[PDB]
């Protein structure tokens, strides 16, 4: 099975500075026939549903703040926040969709205010 | 009263007649395909973008990088992949590996011998201009061409257990230099060998030095090999020259259903139960005539251009009492009666379902490939593949022609049955606008009080 | 506007059967695929099952196969997830997730979720 | 020689798929005819009676 792993599990980022959440993949979710990184990025506050942020590993969903910006290719991926806000305190999940029969989310990284 | 007629002009074919117009007819054959190289039940295929199985497995630099390759339902190779073995040469038992590769769906690239571990041979200078990686001269990534360090090539005593519980492919090769000068230029030992051995392998390989034609600007050849290293089984390499060493293994993760499609098409963002080299099928009908080497839960191939069931009537039918095929009546196929007609439409879904159930035993065409010195076996395979599809398309045509013959006979018979039911109830040859639901009500409910209508019989005995 | 309200969660015994129901509104239900994602207390998201627009491609997770049966009613604009032979591991908030792209399964709009609990 | 073995296996299984189809089809037709034989000759006796 295809399983994703996030290197930081509890990120400690103060207000107004950069936050990076790495999300490795067991297998490269890139597909060379279209050169699209089959990855999603989600945001789950306590007691709220997940909110999709970045899909295709770079493309940003409508209504998402511009400070969010995904990057990376193949196995290694990153979710970059240009400047953390109090509303960004949430558990961030990465989710491949290369393997449609087995969609596996990441463990989840929670950004906390330092 | 009258059997149904319609100007459908949807012809069918039986044994005794090759063209029969039918009011309602269902096609049971797919002529159509997406024309796009499509997913197979969600799993993305391994699309070798202008690359070969040997190129991918050996790791051709001109091919795609293929780093951490995920699962695949099927591999797609082109008929003539332009990025073949870049450095020219054979691939020993290429087609057996390709058949063996058709029974798997995933690899895990594992590192047998590091490049750093060649402390006595130069791993980095084993490059060729015929295999340029990003402009610079390079080589196959997954196998290391070794060259002597300091005008000396010590014997390569290397051994690797498949400590991994899963099976393993181990790739290497032998160089075939043009002359003894090219041998001495790379390997200080003139007479050289590669004595590899496993639990189920024993082979020594001297290099066949010979003057040869230039291919990709280089006339020296490179014959590659492969072996299935079982778990808890070691492969012991022992060479003093020409050793294109393994750098990476290929651990077989899941053995499943797959195939190497000889398809030239490019990916389309699809999802389909079935896939074909020419495209994909998205219907439940049991036949298609696109290309037999399909994969997935798919219709079963028949090489027929036209294959239609008869689910309707042929257009006594026109003899005496019945007016004819009066197009005005719509409800009901035979006599506007729910007893005989509603059951007939219910059998339409069963009839197409019966061919699905009956011709599920069809010959599943399998993609086998053979090299230039196995033309007899390929022709044997091709005529066996074509021959069974010739048999089964005949059975499909014969079955449809028979079922079209029976079902029109079923429609021809039950019209006579209703006419027989009409004829026996009346018990009179009198044909019998104004008497609606007085002459006609007794017919349709089945209750005809012929003693009550003996006044007509008195008029019958009067009028004759 | 776009919303996915779930229902049918509650107390369940071990081995009991339960059926969820995700009403849909504010979008064309019969054009976007649907997904089910559970999240146990103190654990991350886990994809449960899936179903395409025409109910023609259905998928389940490895721990979920042979126990759940996703389905949908396009006319009713509802999605359902049967449960059978439930273990204690399915104590989770089952979210209703919509994939906009027919093949690509990034989940845009999510539901509130119903806290199914499977315990004595 | 897995290719030839798979070729033999599908050639063997393919023919037995053809011949079990012929056996089932032949029995299915013979069952249809022999019940039609019994339907017909009973109607022949009814026609001889009538
Ligand atoms: C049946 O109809 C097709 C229509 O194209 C025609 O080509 C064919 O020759 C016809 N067969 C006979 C026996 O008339
Ligand atoms: C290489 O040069 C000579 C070749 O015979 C050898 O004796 C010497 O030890 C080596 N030294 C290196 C690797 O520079
Ligand atoms: C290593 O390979 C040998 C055969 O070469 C086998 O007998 C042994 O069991 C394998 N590994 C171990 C350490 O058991």
């Amino acid at each position: 099975d295809i399983v994703m792993t996030q290197s930081p599990d509890s990120l400690a980022v103060s207000l107004g500075e950069r936050a990076t959440i790495n999300c490795k993949s067991s297998q490269s979710v890139l597909y060379s026939s279209n050169n699209k990184n089959y990855l999603a990025w989600y945001q789950q506050k306590p007691g709220q549903p997940p909110k999709l942020l970045i899909y295709w590993a770079s493309t940003r969903e409508s209504g998402v703040p511009d400070r969010f910006s995904g990057s990376g290719s193949g196995t290694d991926f990153t979710l970059t926040i240009s400047s953390l806000q109090a509303e960004d305190v949430a558990v961030y999940y990465c989710q491949q969709y290369y393997s449609t029969p087995a969609l596996t989310f990441g463990g989840g990284t929670k950004v906390e205010i330092k | 009263i009258g059997y149904h007629a319609n100007n459908s002009t949807e012809q069918v074919d039986t044994i005794m007649e090759k063209n029969v117009t039918v009011t309602h007819a269902q096609d049971i054959l797919e002529k159509k395909h997406n024309g796009k190289l499509c997913d197979l039940d969600g799993v993305k295929p391994l699309i070798l973008r202008d690359c070969s199985v040997a190129g991918w497995l050996l790791g051709n630099p001109m091919c795609d990088e293929f780093i951490n390759v995920p699962e695949w339902s099927y591999i797609v190779e082109k008929a003539n992949p332009v990025n073949d073995l870049c450095f020219p040469g054979d691939f020993n038992d290429y087609e057996e590996l390709k058949h063996l590769l058709s029974r798997i769906n995933h690899f895990e690239k594992i590192q047998i011998i590091p490049k750093s571990s060649w402390s006595s041979h130069e791993a980095s200078l084993g490059v060729s201009s015929a295999c340029p990686y990003q402009g610079k001269s390079s080589f196959f990534r997954n196998v290391v061409w070794l060259i002597k360090k300091n005008s000396t090539y010590p014997t390569i005593k290397r051994s690797y257990n498949n400590t991994n519980q899963e099976d393993l492919l181990v790739l290497w090769g032998i160089h075939h230099p043009n002359d003894a000068a090219e041998q001495t230029k790379l390997y200080q030992n003139p007479t050289t060998y590669i004595s590899v051995g496993t639990s189920t392998l024993n082979q020594r390989l001297v290099p066949r030095i010979a003057t040869r034609s230039k291919v990709n600007g280089q006339s020296g050849r490179m014959e590659f090999f492969w072996t299935i290293l079982k778990p808890n089984d070691a492969i012991n390499f022992e060479s003093n020259g020409n050793f294109i060493a393994p750098e990476y293994a290929y651990k077989i993760v899941k053995k499943g259903d797959s195939t190497i499609m000889k398809s030239e098409l490019e990916y389309g963002n699809c999802n389909t139960k079935c896939q074909t080299p020419m495209g994909a099928i998205n219907s439940s009908m049991p036949f298609h005539n696109i290309h037999p080497l399909t994969i997935g839960e798919c219709p079963k191939y028949v090489k027929s251009n036209r294959l239609v069931l008869a689910t309707g009537l042929r257009n006594g039918a026109i003899a005496g009492f019945i007016e004819g095929g009066w197009q005005g009546m719509v409800d009901g196929w035979y006599g506007a009666d729910k007893e005989s007609t509603q059951k007939a439409i219910d059998g339409v879904t069963n009839k197409v379902n019966s061919i699905i159930d009956k011709m599920n035993t069809q010959f599943e065409a399998v993609g086998r490939e053979f090299n230039n010195l196995e033309r007899r076996i390929e022709n044997l395979n091709k005529k066996m593949e074509d021959g069974f599809l010739d048999v089964w398309t005949y059975n499909a045509e014969l079955l449809v022609l028979m079922e079209n013959e029976r079902t029109l006979d079923f429609h021809d018979s039950n019209v006579k049955n209703l006419y027989d039911k009409v004829r026996l109830q009346l018990r009179d040859n009198a044909k019998e606008h104004k008497c609606d639901n007085e002459c006609m009500e007794s017919v349709r409910n089945g209750t005809y009080d012929y003693p009550q209508y003996s006044e007509e019989a008195r008029l019958k005995r009067e009028e004759i | 506007e776009v919303q996915l309200v779930e229902s049918g969660g509650g107390l369940v015994k071990p081995g009991g059967s339960l059926r969820l129901s995700c009403a849909a509104s504010g979008f064309t239900f019969s054009s976007y695929s649907m997904n089910w994602v559970r999240q146990a207390p103190g654990k991350g998201l886990e994809w449960v099952s899936s179903i395409s627009s025409s109910s023609s491609y259905i998928y389940y997770a490895d721990s979920v196969k042979g126990r759940f049966t996703i389905s949908r009613d396009n006319a009713k604009n509802s999605l359902y997830l049967q449960m059978n032979s439930l273990r204690a591991e399915d104590t989770a908030v089952y979210y209703c997730a919509r994939a906009p792209a027919a093949i690509s399964y990034y989940m845009d709009v999510w539901g509130k979720g119903t806290t199914v609990t499977v315990s004595g």
